[PDB]
């Protein structure tokens, strides 16, 4: 289990991602160019979990870019570490989605998939030891949404014997007026319960409401959301791309997270909650860093997890700090809050410690957490879907692509049926 | 002449048996390259042409990290790289990848390495395996392994050293499935298993060690010590001495009843300068103190029904008789009404050797006891709780059925932990 | 009374009377032989019986082993035979949901044409 | 009748073997090497039958050491006289019998036994006249216990004509080993009913209250138990190694002790009782080694013998002492005593005696005798087996050797007859 | 001429046969060499060789060599032929059916072969003398085995016996009750006269008369040695009375069963006194520590005596002597036999072996008396048997020589039979 496949589809699967590899390039030492100019060896120890190695030294990201307009990928290209993705990685269409889902899955999308799969099949043939695959994505448009989870499909079908991860952002009316993002989420949820192993919820809604409440930003850009979403992909995978005690594997994280294979969709969090391009003039303690990443205003996801229980939790602190502190502050946590983690699972929290600490901040913590309370997220996307449903409103966009009604009843239906199964498990007691 | 092939599986397998081998290596004066400039350390040494010592065991792993580890390190010299046998990908904590999925493609090379360490056997007297309850690997290919070494070794003695799973240093949730799979899978292939409570050696480390926050090299130095002392009558020629074949003939009544607990004395910091040496009635007193024990029960609230003391370093008879006399008197240690004479004794001349840079004391005198007590069933029913709490929900088992499990094997498991539950009730009873 | 003066070189005798009155052997050997020879032969036999027991005592352990041996084969060719029937039909099934999958989308876009 | 083969099987059997050889040796004046450098010519008369006489005017015990393991037979070797052995008579195996009756008697043994009997027959034949066998062994382990009664019976079958004595040692849990001693010792004494002649009943049970309540010991180790042993065994065979009156063979002795072909297990009883090192300090009158002789503190057996009756008794008195205090003093004892000495068995007390005495005793006594009391012992082992055999605990151990559990209620069933017709005779009228 | 041969079996025989042939040769004055430097009469019980040599008529059989050894390379070990004495190579084990049936069985032939080339030197044989014990393997086992061969063998000779009755005081085998009720049906109807010899009666006189402590078994072969020569004497010099060893069933044994005579010996004094009278001696052949068999004629009858002198004796004072026993003493005599003596006087005196314990005595007398007193004898042996046999003690070693149980109660039946026989003609 060592190397990773990236895929990021869409304009915000693209923009997210970028923002990813420019986060982790500079963490790992890697410059626009593909060079190592770091100074730690403990940078390059597992760089092949996300790099390949070229000729003349340089580190290429495994990663595969895709869009069905190619606007996005030209801004890509153009960007800061634009030069560093392999040119043939570039699979991009003409025609666009119009944030339609159907023609991302079904007709526009479908004729481009099978010119990304050839990418996949390359690189993943290049893998010593493929774990799986990770794809960004927003669920609200139609290329991210609908060529995405048709990719994911069709990886399925090719690699089942490998993890298939997401980070997946979810629509928000906070942040788009564009109407039919209800019908795309759920059809695209409707997707994910079948066939991804772990996707990392990312709430366009939560993003919105630390920059506007926390940050103090009164207009919001997307820049300054995907700062938060940086934060967060960086913190989430710090485990696989540097070496430690957890041998962190994709596949043990979905063993130890997921104990009902639907409900796979996690919570991430953050500490500190920090502004774009801005000096952190104080340094958090380990009880204050513990204190945050496990309140409502640092989740990734629009929910309070004192709604909720929490199934299972993973926890990742960064800098140099006393293992004993954390220790202490952790069972601390779960013994003053015993009533939201369940009590059927036991030993359901486990933590991690890198000593690199991410860029402008001496100590964060990033937290994963599968709990029930995500059924808030699915009940909100679903009240949005309801609303224009009974109506049949815009619904003549989709069948214009050849889909039925019967198919917004499935999505629709599948979704409900999600939210009951975390409210079993919510409800479900020891004795 | 009276040969023991000790199997080392997965990562807890492997770094104990690094333990016990560089221990070895201290004890009888064999150097890292193999270089030694009694005969009785041949039972676990081999001699080449060239005057190398050469360990008879064997190292197994699905991955190759750990094992990674022995071949670049202090005592690479020692095995032949045909010793060390690994895999590609580890069984992601699930004791059915160990078993079946992985465990399958490496089965048929490791029992060759075997069988080649076998033929240079003149007189083996069975096999001892080292293995994680928690681990896939240690729970998974430990299983598969016994059952396979049960065909082509048919009664030959197994005797197992296994490493019960704690909270305070778990690295799984799905633990106590692999702990019950495992279990109920080997218990017909083991003839004598000595558990280890991660716990109880946390506890010792924590308490006589004064060691804040025991690590993994922490708690395999203890246990080397615990597992070197139960070998040292094999090992060595001294005055009274004990053969795997009477280890079970003293321990184990019925087959089933395998399990003996282990208490180990004197446990004491190296940095401590004013305590003068323990009397032979000291440290025999101590063997039935719950604060020296390896599994975490209490024998005072349970039945005797086999006793051994293995002593070693300055002991002579006199002194172990009369120690032996004071015990039997005590009331506070109850033997089972059809248990007359419940006592071994076994000693070795050679003291207690200490790894230099280590925690533990130098000793003149040390002594192991090996009890079959009704009281180890606290451990079982520890387990079996963790179980039931998890398996009534049926969280985590898709990830085993995934793998071609049914789930009737889990309650087949759940069910002989059951009935070794009531055996241990049992046995207990007065005629 | 005495009477009967009796004389020789070596001594004398006399009397004095004080009142007057008023082939099988070799049979028997040979039978206490037979005795013996029999109670040897039937001692000898009773230690035979021993012998002929203590063959069948190593040969019981011998067998014991084999059917332990053969009822671990079995029972693993049986497990190992479980597990892949049970791999192969989760594999089977996947593969059937995918198949069933672009057999709808194949619909999605044939419904499309229709629409023009 | 001259010649003796001596065996001794397992640890027990090696090291109580080895204390005779060294204690008789010093009597008739070998020393380790084997040269005699005595002053009696009475120390050599009868020296054939226990020595075979080698070149370089050598002496050489005919003696036997077996074990399953190397162990024990290297600390043999490598102990005072450990020289003083035929090195091609030492048979071992590398195994082990893991204190299992059934790996000595039907596996690990069996495989061992032909080796045995190769040097037995090798003994046998340079013998002008064999009397018998002497075997030394314990019957809780599983070498002399297992082993030893296997090779009873294969030297009963090709030397039917021979008397076979032992020196079996019985388990106590008060000096322990093994859980598993009271099966190995019920086993055994199945075999030995049937196949010995005679039997000496060394009782660890008895060797370890006169060390602690007699000598005052309060931690007796096995060199203190040894030391009475090699002692009785010593004195045991006094009549055979010295001349007297008495024409001393072991089928005379049989015939004169054993009037029931299964009751030959006998009582040895020792005075003065003496420790390890520390020299006596006075020397016992007549009277005294008569009183103390015959007192139940004084037997090796844990078997009081005012509990039973004696069937027949031989008393030897070592030393240079009157003969006719000798005579009035067991003269004396029958007929204060004579409730517990069968009326029906006529002069059943014999008396010997032997000017020499042994080594740091100016007079000492040895008495052998077969009493019904004897039955208490067996009782004691039977009580031991069954506390175990109802529950079949570590039964797994005897049946994994091809054992079957109709073997151990057989051999339970024997030895409660034994029991019983011990108690016959206690109950039988003049 | 007629000529005696002697038959030394067991430890027992042979020893005492040592101590009667010792004897002989100093009453004759032959050297242990078998010279005689010199009354033909002594040639009874030796040959004479072309060289001069006197050798014994006799025969030494024993089943284990070690007795015969020591005769082998003793003092008088010239004085045998080797073929005289015959071993072989394990005892009896005081087993009367192992020196009958098993070891036996091994040497007898052997045995008639040596006693039949003896037989071919005489030209008027006139039987045989048999030493034993009763107690012994072979004393019992082996002699039973040979009076049968010889009655087979020899017919019309006659065959007397010097048999030891068993003493607790010097015992050697708890069986010795066995052995002697085995022997003693198997041997009464082929023996003419037996003299038993009482151990305890022997081991008494020489701690009340020689003044010896405990006694050996030299001491008690060299007494019964005396009485042995007192009685064989008549054969060896031209004496009147006991002429013939037909003459000794003649004047002892009026019925063939009741064939066992007492004998009494005077004096018995310590070397360690003026000389006693035919008086002196003739009234100490009447008193019960004088006997060789401790019983009490007494109370019992007499069936026939015989009073052998040896030494300086008339008649005048012998039958003066007897006159007075006569008028002073109760010794009464069946009705059917008439009360009186057969006295026999040999002007030879007694021999006394030098480094001895007996005294040098002028006179001395011995008695053989046929009293029904000696079933007393019996009776005390019969009970000893009875008290072991009823509960079959011992009994398996016999058994397990091919002996059959039923023998031992043949066996009892006829000691019953004898002892009812001394009853009716002593009533
Ligand atoms: N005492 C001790 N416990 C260990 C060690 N390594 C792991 N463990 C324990 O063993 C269990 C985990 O099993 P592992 O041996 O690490 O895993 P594995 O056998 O390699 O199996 P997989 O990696 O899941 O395929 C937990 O209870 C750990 O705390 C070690 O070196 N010593
Ligand atoms: N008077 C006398 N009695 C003897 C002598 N030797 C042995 N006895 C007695 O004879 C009886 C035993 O018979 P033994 O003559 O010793 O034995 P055995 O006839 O040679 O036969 P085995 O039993 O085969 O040795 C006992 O009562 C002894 O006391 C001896 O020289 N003189
Ligand atoms: C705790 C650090 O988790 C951050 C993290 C992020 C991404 C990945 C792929 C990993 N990988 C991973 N390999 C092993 C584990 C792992 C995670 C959680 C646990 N769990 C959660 C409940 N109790 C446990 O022991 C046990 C093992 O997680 C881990
Ligand atoms: C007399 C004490 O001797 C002890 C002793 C030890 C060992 C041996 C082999 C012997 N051998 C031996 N040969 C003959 C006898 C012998 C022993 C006992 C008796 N007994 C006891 C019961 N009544 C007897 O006359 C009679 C004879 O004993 C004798
Ligand atoms: N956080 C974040 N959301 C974005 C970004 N760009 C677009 N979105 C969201 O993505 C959804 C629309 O999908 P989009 O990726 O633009 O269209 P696609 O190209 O058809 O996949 C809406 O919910 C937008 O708010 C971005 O850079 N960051
Ligand atoms: N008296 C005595 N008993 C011993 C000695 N050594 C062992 N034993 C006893 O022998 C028994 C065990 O048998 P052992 O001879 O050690 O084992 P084996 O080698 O399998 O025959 C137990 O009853 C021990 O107490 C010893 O030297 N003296
Ligand atoms: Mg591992
Ligand atoms: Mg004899």
């Amino acid at each position: 289990m060592r190397e990773i496949v990236h895929i990021q589809a869409g304009q915000c699967g693209n923009q997210i991602g970028a923002k990813f590899w420019e986060v982790i390039s500079d963490e790992h030492g890697i410059d626009p160019t593909g060079s190592y100019h770091g100074d730690s060896d403990l940078q390059l120890e597992r760089i092949n979990v996300y790099y390949n190695e070229a000729t003349g030294n340089k580190y290429v990201p495994r990663a595969i870019l895709v869009d069905l307009e190619p606007g996005t990928m030209d801004s890509v290209r153009s960007g800061p570490f634009g030069q560093i993705f392999r040119p043939d990685n570039f699979v991009f269409g003409q025609s666009g989605a119009g944030n339609n889902w159907a023609k991302g899955h079904y007709t526009e999308g479908a004729e481009l998939v099978d010119s990304v799969l050839d990418v996949v099949r390359k690189e993943s043939e290049s893998c010593d030891c493929l774990q799986g695959f990770q794809l960004t994505h927003s669920l609200g448009g139609g290329t991210g949404s609908g060529m995405g989870t048709l990719l994911i499909s069709k990886i399925r079908e090719e690699y089942p014997d490998r993890i298939m991860n997401t980070f997946s952002v979810m629509p928000s009316p906070k942040v788009s007026d564009t109407v039919v993002e209800p019908y795309n989420a759920t059809l695209s949820v409707h997707q994910l319960v079948e066939n991804t192993d772990e996707t990392y919820c990312i709430d366009n809604e939560a993003l919105y409401d630390i920059c506007f409440r926390t940050l103090k930003l009164t207009t919001p850009t997307y820049g300054d959301l995907n700062h938060l979403v940086s934060a967060t992909m960086s913190g989430v995978t710090t485990c696989l791309r540097f070496p430690g005690q957890l041998n962190a594997d994709l596949r043990k994280l979905a063993v130890n997270m997921v104990p009902f294979p639907r409900l796979h969709f996690f919570m991430p969090g953050f500490a500190p909650l920090t502004s774009r391009g801005s000096q952190q003039y104080r340094a958090l303690t380990v009880p204050e860093l513990t204190q945050q990443m496990f309140d409502s205003k640092n989740m990734m996801a629009a929910c309070d997890p004192r709604h909720g229980r929490y199934l299972t939790v993973a926890a990742i602190f960064r800098g140099r700090m006393s293992m004993k502190e954390v220790d202490e502050q952790m069972l601390n946590v779960q013994n003053k809050n015993s009533s939201y983690f369940v009590e059927w699972i036991p030993n359901n929290v486990k933590t991690a410690v890198c000593d690199i600490p991410p860029r402008g901040l001496k100590m964060s913590a990033t937290f994963i957490g599968n709990s029930t309370a995500i059924q808030e997220l699915f009940k909100r996307i679903s009240e949005q879907f309801t609303a224009m449903f009974r109506r049949k409103a815009f619904l003549h966009w989709y069948t214009g692509e050849g889909m039925d009604e019967m198919e917004f009843t499935e999505a629709e239906s599948n979704m409900n049926d999600l939210v009951s199964e975390y409210q079993q498990y919510q409800d479900a007691t020891a004795d | 002449m009276r040969e023991c092939i000790s199997i080392h599986v997965g990562q807890a397998g492997v770094q104990i048996g690094n333990a016990c081998w560089e221990l070895y290596c201290l004890e009888h004066g064999i150097q890292p390259d193999g270089q030694m400039p009694d005969d009785s350390f041949n039972t676990f040494f081999s001699e080449t042409g060239a005057g190398k010592h050469v360990p008879r065991a064997v190292f197994v792993d699905l991955e190759p990290t750990v094992i990674d580890e022995v071949r670049t390190g202090t005592y690479r010299q020692l095995f032949h790289p045909e010793q060390l046998i690994t895999g590609k990908e580890d069984a992601a904590n699930n004791y059915a990848r160990g078993h079946y999925t992985i465990g399958k493609e490496i089965i048929d090379l490791v029992l060759d390495r075997i069988r080649k360490l076998a033929d240079q056997c003149t007189g083996l007297q069975g096999f001892l395996v080292f293995h994680s309850f928690g681990g896939g690997t240690g729970s998974g290919f430990t299983s598969l392994l016994m059952e396979r070494l049960s065909v082509d070794y048919g009664k030959k003695s197994k005797l197992e050293f296994s490493i019960y799973p704690a909270p305070q240093v778990s690295t799984a949730v799905v633990e106590p499935y692999n702990s019950i799979l495992t279990t109920h899978t080997t218990l017909e292939h083991s003839d004598c298993a000595f558990m280890v409570d991660n716990e109880a050696i946390y506890d010792i480390c924590r308490r006589n060690l004064d060691i804040e926050r025991p690590t993994y090299t922490n708690l395999n130095r203890l246990i080397s010590q615990i597992v070197s002392s139960i070998t040292a009558s094999l090992r060595f020629d001294g005055a009274l001495n004990v053969d795997l074949t009477e280890f079970q003939t003293n321990l184990v009544p019925y087959p089933r009843i395998h399990f003996p607990l282990a208490t180990y004395a004197p446990v004491i910091s190296a940095e401590k300068a004013y305590h003068e040496q323990l009397s032979v009635a000291e440290i025999t007193n101590a063997c039935f103190e719950p604060a020296n024990q390896m599994v975490k029960c209490d024998p005072r609230h349970g039945k005797y029904m086999a006793c051994c003391l293995l002593y070693r370093g300055d002991v002579v008879p006199k002194d172990v008789n009369a120690a032996i006399a004071t015990i039997k008197t005590k009331r506070s240690i109850q033997f089972v009404d059809w248990c007359p004479t419940g006592f071994k004794v076994g000693i070795n001349y050679q003291p207690p050797t200490v790894v230099p840079g280590g925690d533990l004391a130098k000793v003149q005198r040390a002594v192991c006891m090996l009890s079959n007590t009704t009281a180890i069933a606290e451990a079982w029913a520890r387990l079996d709780h963790k179980f039931d709490l998890m398996y009534a929900k049926r969280a985590f088992v898709h990830w085993y059925v995934g793998e071609g499990m049914e789930e009737g094997e889990f309650s087949e498991a759940r069910e002989d932990m059951a009935a070794l539950e009531k055996d241990y009730e049992e046995v207990g009873v007065d005629s | 009374e005495v009477i009967e003066l009796n004389k020789a070189t070596s001594g004398q005798s006399w009397e004095v009377i004080l009142k007057p009155p008023s082939e099988e052997i070799q049979k028997k050997l040979e039978a206490a032989e037979e005795r013996r020879k029999y109670q040897e032969a039937e001692l000898l036999k009773h230690l035979a019986e021993k012998r002929e027991h203590e063959r069948e005592v190593i040969q019981k352990a011998i067998e014991e082993n084999n059917n332990f041996i053969k009822m671990a084969k079995e029972k693993l060719a049986q497990k190992m035979e479980s597990n892949k029937e049970n791999r192969e039909a989760h594999l089977a099934a996947m593969l059937e949901r995918l198949q069933e999958k672009d057999k709808h989308a194949e619909e999605v876009r044939k419904n499309k044409e229709l629409k023009e």
